[PDB]
């Protein structure tokens, strides 16, 4: 999860 | 190399019934679960419904449910209405020395509401058409379901070249479609021939409307 | 939160176009962002992805044809050795981490295409001046002999909806598009009008169509 950013909040 | 692939187009299902699409991985969802689910209706954006295989994203009806894990993954829609009709498309990834994506190809919803037959009209070219030396006879076939052929007749011969058919997709209240066909000639072999026909055929039922051309 | 594209147009094969996807409500440093395009009547298909330290990725069959960059509120696509097999619908979203790609932009339209950008031309539909009238009718608006895609078409300025269809377009063989556009009326009404705007072209027409 490098560089993916944030999950649905 | 990853591939989704989706239950072929097209699935029906009756309102107020349930459906399910089958996206079936080549090889393992990142953490088994990784897949998800979008809608689209024809000239929208797609809409997200589910993520991680079984949750709904904000305001998405509970009708709609996720299930799967691993490579098998089913969509099910619960309560079918008519604003359900669609495409529907799985979209997932896996971890391979970086991220492997790739979206199912897609399934139609086609949902069966209440059959109604169509009612048929159809248009003259105007002067001004002819007078381009390209003519272009429109017949539309409204507010139906199922499905219709249609089929061109001129002087009582079938054509079989020049025609090109558009429908809408169902209607979000009542399921039904609409359909323009043209039929396009040039000016002089417009002016060779008098009874123009659209034959619009729903199973067993056909509706027909003619015009002779200079009495237009 | 909401994404938009632009840059989508008629252009050359072999030639180069690059869109833009405009963001707003989210930091691209916060969230990945993909490029998805749909070829008409054809499924979504999977181009590349941009990571929030703007490290670009791409789909097996690109081979560094295309090219992902961004900045603070901007995704580019530079796309280049453009073919009709490139002729799509492009749409930018953000993809967030487990998975989900929300929100999708519009989409722009690419057209690969040798032609010209050509303004539409529009007909009136009226059924057959001699068929007995009743208590109401159809008339309607052929637009024809465009390119790009697409036209917008509205009755009454946007003041007439109740009994309008407008129909998807076809590219007819020509290779320009068509459509038509009908609308049902009381038989004693008024004349209407469809309104045609053609956005690559500028042009907007007007045609005002009544029983014959
Ligand atoms: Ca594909
Ligand atoms: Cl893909």
């Amino acid at each position: 999860k490098f560089g993916k950013g944030g999950t649905y909040p | 190399a990853l591939v989704l692939t989706q239950t072929p187009s097209p699935v029906s299902a009756a309102v107020g019934g349930a459906v399910s699409i089958s996206c079936q991985s080549s090889q393992n969802i990142y953490k088994d679960n990784e897949l998800s689910w979008y809608q689209q209706k024809p000239g929208q954006p797609p809409k997200l419904l589910i993520y991680k295989a079984s949750t709904l994203a904000s305001g998405v009806p509970s009708r709609f449910s996720g299930s799967g894990s691993g490579t098998q993954f089913t969509l099910t829609i619960s309560g079918v209405q008519c604003d359900d009709a669609a495409t529907y498309y799985c979209q997932g990834s896996r971890y391979n020395n970086g991220w492997d994506s790739g979206f199912g190809g897609g399934t139609e919803v086609v949902v069966k509401g209440d059959p109604v037959a169509p009612t048929v009209l159809i248009f003259p070219p105007s002067a001004d058409l002819v007078a381009t030396g390209t003519v272009t006879i429109v017949c539309v076939a409204n507010k139906y379901f199922p499905d219709v052929t249609v089929t061109w007749e001129v002087d009582g011969t079938t054509q079989t070249t020049g025609i090109e058919n558009s429908k809408t997709p169902q209607n979000s209240a009542d399921c039904t479609y609409n359909l323009s066909s043209t039929l396009t000639l040039t000016s002089t072999q417009y002016n060779s021939h008098k009874e123009y026909t659209c034959k619009v055929t729903q199973g067993t039922t056909s509706v027909v409307q003619s015009f002779n051309r200079g009495d237009c | 939160q909401t994404v938009k594209e632009s840059g989508g147009r008629l252009v050359t094969p072999g030639g180069t176009l690059t869109l833009t996807c405009t963001v707003s409500g989210f930091s691209l440093s916060r969230y990945a962002m993909s490029w998805v395009r749909q070829a008409p009547g054809e499924g979504l298909e999977y181009i590349g992805w941009i990571n929030t330290y703007g490290s670009a990725y791409y789909a097996s069959w690109v081979n560094g044809r295309f090219t992902i960059s961004k900045t603070s509120t901007t995704m580019d696509l530079k796309m280049t050795s453009l073919t009709a097999a490139d002729t799509a619908t492009y749409f930018c979203v953000r993809w967030f981490a487990d998975g989900g790609m929300d929100p999708w932009g519009p989409g722009t339209l690419v057209t690969v295409s040798s032609g010209q950008p050509k303004a539409p031309s529009v007909f009136p539909l009226a059924p057959c001046c001699g068929d007995t009238p009743s208590s109401t009718v159809t008339l309607g608006c052929l637009v024809k002999g465009y390119l790009p895609e697409p036209v917008t078409v509205t009755w009454n300025s946007g003041t007439l909806t109740n009994g309008v269809r407008t129909f998807p377009s076809v590219r007819q063989s020509s290779g320009l598009y068509s459509l038509s556009s009908v609308v049902s009326v009381t038989s004693s009404s008024q004349p209407v009008t469809c309104n045609v705007a053609h956005p690559a072209t500028n042009t907007k027409v007007d045609k005002t169509v009544a029983p014959s």
